[PDB]
């Protein structure tokens, strides 16, 4: 498993685990940000899905962009009719991070409906590079879930949709989830998959290496519970079309389970 | 970052990278020597290039001593300047330099070891380097070797997932790339030091080959045609074909016959076929090769 990096595994975990909290949003800049909403976000994130599907973008570069908007939008005031800017750019740092073939500046352009100009998306392109500081390896709630799906016993695709899937979903809530770390949303997200989908729970293999019980994930736990439960309800459905693909195993169709028992 | 451009004196072009052309500088407050990697963004109608996006990104927090410092970006709206820490030479340079005499072998050893650390630095930091070659390997007068150029450099997560397959100049590429396999990791720079150690102690490319197959054919000629016993699964990757030549896996002693028995351990675990027998750049510390290892400073 050099594919897995066995030499290096733990050393990378406990790198991401330092970064996540470096690269951590202001939790409630939204409370601070005078013209945009957890609504309007929420329709950014899940506008972020459907542009991702279309250009048949990475799960990993979509989780880029959300970070770079929430750091973004922690320390600069943003007007409604701007929020689609900042996001579009986010988009395009992400992609040329994160993708072999990312798509042209021209194509972000075309995804905005000729709202904005291509002089305007890659001068916020700069402007985020700038709030950033360019610092654009950010770990994602994948990068974690990925090595959580190691400790199974055997792997179960359909947990490792159902996982990736609810992860996705806490995207687009910044009420709540901006108040947890990827690492913590990812040892729910996995949990709960794992649980509805083979009846197991959250493995000692994974106290031993993260440190997180089913005690410490709890909290997040109960919300992601209630997140999976209303999706069906949710004013946003791009994640739910999304993972009814048979690339992800259909796994939206899944029925949550009703209590966890935790 | 706090650099502006008025405090830097232009002394000379040392060399042109993928975004235009480097200069060795002089901080005119402070004394230091640093190199500015220009970015023409004015040539660029697709915005910040990746390739610069990539490298800053990762150079920011890769902090060792045996890779080369980004100093401070500036980012004018017309051009983005990279500062990086000045290196006098580069291991190609100064193998050319070094001919008729040969790399003294302490020095050898001294560059190999330090060449690990950073690698293993990188690796241990979710990055794979995906150009190592003795040109972007940087030297400075006291001894010093450092990794250098992450412009093709990628973020990888674990387990890895496809990344691109144009990948690493030919000469040190791995096999794996080779045969266009879905999958690559931490060893394939692991190969290009192990072409680049064999490189330091001949002077010369160790397979030095024109085509994809021309490369394959010669490294399977010096290290014999894998077959599912060396490297299972070979015969199933995409580009690997049945009518291969069968060549015979050659001495090691003969593929490199100055070196001491240390020394071709180490080399021959670097040039596994099996990525996942190739020894990493952890381990490899650790290898006796490196028991007496010190760090002299360059001999020229
Ligand atoms: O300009 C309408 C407000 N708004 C922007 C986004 Br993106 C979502 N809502
Ligand atoms: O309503 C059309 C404009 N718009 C784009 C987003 Br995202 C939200 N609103
Ligand atoms: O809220 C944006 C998603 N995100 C947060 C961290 Br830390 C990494 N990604
Ligand atoms: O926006 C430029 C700030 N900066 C400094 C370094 Br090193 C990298 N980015
Ligand atoms: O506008 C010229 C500023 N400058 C360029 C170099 Br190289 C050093 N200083
Ligand atoms: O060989 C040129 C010297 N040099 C280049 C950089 Br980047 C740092 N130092
Ligand atoms: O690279 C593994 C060592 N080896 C290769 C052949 Br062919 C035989 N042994």
């Amino acid at each position: 498993g050099v594919n897995e990096v066995p030499d290096y595994h733990e050393d990378i975990h406990t790198y991401l685990r330092e970064m996540e909290v470096k690269c951590k949003p202001k939790v409630g800049y939204m409370k601070k940000q005078p013209d945009i909403t957890n609504s309007m976000r929420a329709i950014l994130v899940d506008w972020l899905v459907e542009v991702g599907e279309e250009y048949k973008l990475q799960n990993e570069t979509l989780h880029l962009a959300v970070n770079y908007i929430d750091r973004f939008l922690s320390s600069m005031s943003v007007l409604r009719g701007k929020l689609q800017l900042v996001g579009t750019a986010a988009m395009l740092l992400a992609s040329k991070f994160e993708e072999i073939y990312p798509p042209e500046v021209a194509e972000f352009v075309y995804i905005t409906d000729d709202t904005y100009t291509k002089k305007q998306v890659l001068r916020m392109e700069h402007l985020v590079l700038k709030v950033l500081a360019f610092d654009l390896a950010a770990p994602t709630i994948n990068q974690f879930l990925t090595q959580y799906f190691l400790h199974q016993q055997p792997a179960n695709c359909k947990v490792e949709s159902l996982a990736m899937f609810l992860g996705e979903l806490s995207l687009i809530d910044a009420d709540p989830y901006l108040k947890y770390l990827p690492s913590v949303i990812a040892a729910a997200a996995f949990h709960l998959a794992l649980y509805t989908v083979t009846g197991q729970s959250w493995p000692e293999s994974l106290v031993q290496k993260t440190g997180y019980t089913l005690e410490t994930l709890k909290p997040c736990l109960l919300d992601l519970h209630q997140t999976y439960l209303r999706a069906p309800q949710h004013a946003q459905q791009s994640i739910r079309e999304k993972y009814k693909n048979s690339k992800y195993h259909g796994v939206s169709l899944l029925n949550p389970p009703e209590t966890l028992n935790v | 970052g706090p650099g502006s451009m008025e405090n830097f004196q232009k002394v000379e072009k040392i060399g042109e990278g993928t975004y235009g052309v480097v200069y060795k500088a002089r901080n005119k407050l402070t004394g230091e020597v640093v190199a500015l990697k220009k970015i023409r963004l004015d040539t660029e109608t697709e915005g910040v290039p990746s390739t610069a996006i990539r490298e800053i990104s990762l150079l920011k927090e890769l902090n060792h001593p045996n890779i080369v410092k980004l100093l401070d970006v500036i980012h004018t709206e017309n051009k983005l300047y990279l500062v990086f820490e000045f290196l006098h030479q580069d291991l190609k340079k100064f193998m050319d330099a070094s001919a008729l005499t040969g790399i003294p072998l302490p020095l050898i050893k001294s560059y190999l070891f330090q060449l690990l650390q950073g690698l293993a630095f990188c690796h241990s930091h979710r990055v794979l380097h995906r150009d190592l070659k003795p040109q972007n390997l940087l030297i400075n007068t006291e001894g010093a070797i450092k990794l250098a150029d992450f412009g093709l450099a990628r973020a990888f997560g674990v387990p890895v997932r496809t990344y691109t397959h144009e990948v690493v100049t030919l000469w040190y590429r791995a096999p794996e790339i080779l045969l266009g396999c879905k999958y690559y990791s931490t060893a394939v720079d692991i190969w290009s030091l192990g072409c680049i150690f064999a490189e330091m102690v001949t002077r010369r490319a160790l397979f030095p080959g024109d085509s994809e197959i021309d490369q394959l054919f010669r490294i399977f000629r010096t290290l014999g045609t894998p077959d599912e016993v060396v490297w299972p699964g070979v015969t199933s990757m995409p580009d690997y074909k049945p009518s291969f030549p069968k060549w015979a896996r050659q001495d090691f002693s003969k593929v490199v016959p100055p070196l001491d028995e240390d020394g071709r351990s180490l080399l021959s675990q670097m040039l596994h076929y099996d990525p996942n027998k190739r020894i990493s750049a952890k381990a490899a510390l650790a290898h006796p090769f490196f028991q007496d290892v010190t760090k002299p400073v360059p001999h020229l």
